[PDB]
């Protein structure tokens, strides 16, 4: 949460549910094309496709590209991008490790920016 | 949560498997033994993304297996706890709700959800409810909760949830 | 303890193990159930193959809530209120629909609180007109309660201070976006409101007309574009969003594209890669792998339970639609049109039924083909229920053989463990056992001899062959001619293996061995079949451990207790218990729970308060007072609690209430009470001088009430005392018998059937048995001692087969494996 908790996940790059989506379901059309999958795979696809704010290789690459720019941790990159608030204090309740951080009306702004995307 | 790390494991093949498509057998072996398994100091495994390399396949002394050490970046699902998370309730009980963060099996105790929820059984979904119903908890709501708790048991992971916050209800 | 409570109260048992409390009606709720009951029961059509009764319903409820009167007191007892039309399970029929109707105010009151302080919050200040709590008063179904909940949850659900007079945890849907953006107006100068639409379909033609702005959609969706929308095609998308949620979220609209999912609704199915290689003809989804336009009327019994127990497993991929693969959208975008051809008019025509798809896409083709499809799967569940119930019925629809003493043989495979057998007493108990060891051919008939020399000791009235294999079949002539120097008869042994392991049966026999435990019941069965039931099925995993369906671990399991336990109370009552055979026997103590009034707890209470007396059970009044019971619950028990009179008022060994006793004296004094008391127990001497109609207006005026059929019962309750109504026990007919020893049924003898095979030996063309035991003649027709060999197992398709001749005839040819 605030602090990482393990050793081993820091360098290791955080994925958005819509991203984890897209490349699951590119793993789907892979198999079909060419043995049957789990049911970890399945239920973790079906539960990434209720989830998934984003449908588009260029919406989820500019959400990339605009969190990337905008310098926050990588735990919180995904953490808001596929939760989508919509309120700063709604992050902040939600998120206890990026209150005292940021500002609030930019805050709003790439709210509205990621909200845009969708 | 989703992550898309990279970790290693190590194949034992068989020599039937000595042919021209030895390695795509190493693939193959990898996808197969290593997707679903819970690695509970890594979470579940959801899917092996791609391999980077396969190492040097020593001969196991007097085995005749070959035991290949394969790197590869795959997707894992990490339950930290004091994190919210988008459950799926899928069971509901005196004690409390059982619900499904995904491939996570999860439990949210009886005094880990609010007071003014109470359970109400005998409605055909079985829910807990206000006193004047304004917002029920039935088989299958997208509701967000605090996991406070995480179990490991080797098999799954088992973590334990709470509704003692704000923003902590139905989606 | 609860336990206590149970006990202490006054009210019928089963009436306190209610999830809900029952409570009394006051005629017009009691109205509104038995209008509504005999809507959602008893007249709705399924979507499956499988008038005046509404002032029976009005009866019936009467008695449950109000006299609180338990079904079995109702359906034998006060017949002429509910009978024709309501048999006994068509009151339990009631009585579950009283739980759902419960629900339905349960909820309704709750959910008008919650409306009027929704209004307490507006008025303090859309428009919360009477209308949205008249539809909430005119909810009829549950599934209309979720569409009024939902709707008012899409608009005034972003109201959380009404509870001010722990924050919401925000919504997810994109409309709570727009809505913030302030799209609505732009969403409202569409040219109709969500609900003049709803009218239109309802009525199939534009009663309300759509009110067309004269503007351009894109000169006027500049007014709307901020930072959360810019590119005033994104406020069109934005604003035919909500055009489709309001649709969407719309009662009137969502209720009668629900009645066309019940008429024209169409099942197809498609396989997955890994149900196009699982699928075969052995498996239960050979009928329906692919479909393709299967309207769901065209379902039959359980067809909808399988497809979505493959869909379940990932054999198959189905959707259920409203179109054929003149669809429904062309049907009705023609509702919210403009015919005019100017071209404003055109782009706004163009808005609308773009917007209109999207309600039919995105949101209601999802909504209501899931609703659908749980209502299917509903009815589907509901028919194993009832095929789980008619097979209890037959179970226990046999009447008890002609104290009988009855020996019962019981074998397995006969190879290692011996053939045993168990005597029983005329009133249960065991008496005597044996053993019977089936070259040694010759000593076969040294077991065959000692048969006799036992039954010449003790007298068995029949024997009976526990049919376990195909074995069966000839062991039944080789005790019939020890008989023959009595009957026999083939008793199947599906309750005596769960008798076997049961533990309960250990703490009665323990130094017994199992197929002997196994040869008690039998001869306890045939004994009477329903107290053994009563005993050996007392628990949760040892009734479900029984075999009524295939599919019956896929449907409610709480639901499938509740079925099988109204058999038990519907045979119990029927039959009666006496009581101080109980307490002397323990093998009868389990049949008082399933009498009304009784239960778990009042029955093991009645019987330990005996046990403080330990004394004889001689009178029903001795239960009100000496066994000191309320007269509430004595109105429900003692109607059907039967004592013995060879042991003092005689009519309480029969079927005739101690509150209609002194009318039964007045249907023996006018056969001229104490002299009465054997007069017509010694012959029926002439029926005809009792004036049954004549009496019924004398009831009419005293006695108060129409006790027509009440007569009926107590004049024919006189010539015989608990006349059991139970069918003469048979014997199984062939079809049974291939069916016991087989293991097996006429749906898994296909006609058709790819099997495995055993060949053992040739004595014409070449026999070969089954796994099941059976004899398998393949055809000179079809044949060799090289082509097809001896000892081994071969692919075979079956042509013909019979019941009796246990001929099961096979094929080996390759040309059999199509058609």
């Amino acid at each position: 949460s605030q602090l990482i908790f393990p050793k081993e996940f820091e360098t290791a790059e955080t994925l958005l549910n819509s991203e984890v989506h897209m490349l699951l379901e590119h793993r789907k059309q892979q198999n079909e094309s060419a043995q049957e999958l789990s049911e970890v795979f399945m239920k973790t696809l079906n539960y990434t496709a209720r989830f998934s704010r984003f449908k588009n290789r260029e919406t989820i690459a500019s959400v990339r590209s605009l969190l990337l720019q905008k310098k926050l941790h990588k735990f919180e990159l995904a953490c808001l991008a596929n939760l989508c608030p919509e309120t700063a204090e709604e992050s902040k309740a939600l998120i206890p490790s990026l209150e005292g951080r940021f500002e609030d009306e930019e805050l709003q702004q790439i709210l509205d920016d990621i909200q845009t995307k969708r | 949560m989703f992550y898309h790390i990279s970790l290693e494991h190590e194949i034992l093949l068989h020599p039937r498997y000595f042919g021209p498509n030895l390695l795509n057998t190493v693939k193959q072996k990898l996808f197969t033994e290593v997707e679903g398994t819970c690695t509970g100091k890594y979470g579940f495994v959801i899917a092996v993304t791609t391999i980077d390399n396969i190492g040097a396949g020593v001969i196991q002394p007097g085995r005749g297996f070959v035991l290949y050490p394969v790197k590869y970046k795959a997707i894992v699902f990490r339950p930290f706890k004091g994190e919210v998370v988008d459950a799926v309730v899928t069971q509901v009980n005196k004690v409390g709700l059982f619900t499904e963060i995904g491939p996570m099996s999860c439990f949210i105790s009886r005094h880990s959800i609010p007071s003014e929820m109470e359970f109400d059984p005998n409605s055909n979904p079985p829910c807990y409810k206000t006193m004047d119903e304004d917002i029920v908890i039935q088989q299958d709501d997208e509701i967000r909760l605090k996991i406070v708790g995480t179990r490991v048991d080797k098999n799954d992971i088992f973590a334990i949830g709470s509704l003692m916050d704000d923003y902590l209800g139905l989606v | 303890d609860q336990d206590n409570e149970i006990r202490a109260t006054d009210l019928p048992e089963r009436f306190q193990l209610r999830s809900i409390p029952v409570k009394g009606a006051e005629d017009d709720e009691l109205e509104e159930e038995a209008d509504w009951i005999y809507r959602n029961a008893f007249a709705t059509p399924t979507i499956s193959l499988q008038p005046s009764t509404i002032q029976k319903i009005k009866e019936a409820l009467g008695f449950m809530r109000n006299q609180h009167f338990e079904v079995p007191f109702i359906a034998f007892y006060r017949k002429e209120y509910v009978e024709p039309e309501l048999h006994i399970n068509d009151l339990w029929r009631v009585w579950q629909w009283d739980e759902k109707w419960t629900q339905l105010r349960i909820r309704k009151e709750n959910l008008t609180r919650l409306f009027e302080k929704m209004q307490a919050y507006q008025y303090e200040q859309r428009a919360l007109d009477t209308t949205d709590m008249e539809r909430l008063k005119d909810v009829q179904s549950m599934d209309e309660l979720k569409d009024v909940y939902n709707h008012f949850l899409l608009y005034y659900g972003r109201d959380i201070p009404k509870m001010q007079n722990l924050k919401q945890a925000s919504r997810r849907d994109m409309y709570t976006i727009c809505q913030s953006a302030g799209l609505d107006g732009l969403a409202k100068k569409f040219g109709l409101t969500p609900e003049q639409f709803g009218e239109n379909l309802r009525d199939s033609y534009q009663r309300h007309e759509t009110e067309q702005f004269p503007a351009e959609p894109l000169e006027l969706a500049k007014d709307y574009v901020c930072s959360q929308f810019p590119t005033p095609e994104a406020v069109l998308e934005g604003a035919r969003y909500m055009v489709a949620l309001q649709i969407a979220r719309e009662p009137l609209v969502r209720q009668v594209l629900r009645q066309t999912f019940q008429e024209r609704a169409k099942l197809n199915i498609t396989p997955t890669k890994k149900g196009r290689k699982d699928v075969d003809e052995a498996h239960y989804a050979y009928s329906f792998k692919y479909l393709k336009n299967k309207p769901v009327k065209e379902l039959r019994d359980d067809q909808f339970l399988k497809i979505c127990l493959a869909e379940d497993e990932g054999l198959l991929t189905t959707d259920i639609s409203i179109d054929l693969k003149q669809t429904y959208f062309e049907e009705i975008k023609q509702f919210y049109y403009r015919d005019e051809f100017s071209h404003q008019v055109q782009e706004w025509n163009r808005q609308r039924t773009m917007a209109i798809e999207r309600a039919l896409q995105q949101f209601l083709y999802v909504q209501m083909a899931k609703e659908l499809k749980n209502k299917l799967l509903a009815e589907a569940k509901e028919y194993v229920i009832k095929a789980c119930s008619r097979k209890l019925y037959n179970w226990l629809r046999v009447a008890p053989y002609r104290g009988i003493r009855v020996l019962g043989i019981a074998f397995s495979s006969a190879r290692d463990h011996p053939v045993f057998c168990a005597l029983v007493n005329g009133e249960g108990e065991v008496t005597d056992f044996l053993r019977l060891p089936h070259e040694e051919r010759e000593k076969k008939a040294q077991d065959i001899e000692t048969l006799k020399k036992f039954l010449l000791n003790k007298k068995p009235h029949v024997v009976t062959v526990a049919g376990e294999n195909r074995d069966a079949q000839m062991l039944i002539e080789d005790v019939k001619r020890i008989v023959h120097e009595i009957g026999v008869e083939l008793v199947d042994n599906e309750l005596a293996i769960l008798y076997m392991n049961s533990k309960k049966s250990e703490a009665e026999f323990r130094d017994y061995p199992p197929v002997l435990r196994q040869a008690v019941s039998l001869a306890r069965r045939i004994q009477d079949p329903l107290i053994e039931f009563a005993q050996v099925c007392s628990s949760d995993e040892d009734i479900l451990c029984l075999k009524f369906h295939p599919l019956q671990e896929h449907v409610v399991k709480e639901e499938l207790l509740n079925a099988l336990y109204c058999e038990f109370i519907n045979r119990v009552n029927e039959v009666g218990v006496d009581v101080n055979r109980a307490i002397a026997h323990p093998y009868s103590q389990a049949l008082i729970q399933y009498v009304c009034g009784l239960g778990p707890r009042k029955g093991t209470h009645l019987l330990k308060i005996l046990k403080q007396n330990n004394t004889r059970l001689e009178s029903r009044t001795q239960l009100v007072t000496m066994c000191h019971m309320g007269p509430k619950v004595f109105m429900n028990c003692a109607g059907f609690l039967k004592i013995d009179t060879a042991s003092i008022e005689v009519l309480d060994g029969s079927r005739v209430h101690p509150e209609t006793y002194e009318w039964a004296r007045k249907m023996a004094v006018d056969a001229l009470p104490a002299g009465a008391l054997e007069e017509i127990l010694e012959n029926p001497e002439r029926l005809k001088d009792l004036d049954l109609d004549a009496f019924a207006e004398e009831l009419e005026r005293q006695g108060y009430g129409d006790k027509h059929i009440t007569l009926y019962d107590i004049r024919a309750e006189l010539s015989c005392r608990y006349k059991d109504l139970r069918t003469a026990y048979r014997s199984p007919n062939t079809e049974e018998i291939f069916n016991m020893l087989t293991k097996e049924t006429p749906e898994t003898f296909y006609i058709g059937k790819l099997i495995i095979c055993n060949v053992t030996g040739i004595a014409i063309g070449v026999k070969t048995r089954l796994d099941n035991g059976v004899t398998g003649f393949i055809p000179t027709k079809f044949l060799p001692e090289e082509r097809v060999k001896v000892g081994m197992t071969v692919h075979c398709r079956i042509m013909k087969i019979d019941i009796e001749k246990f001929s099961a005839d096979l094929t080996c040819r390759t040309s059999d494996l199509m058609d």
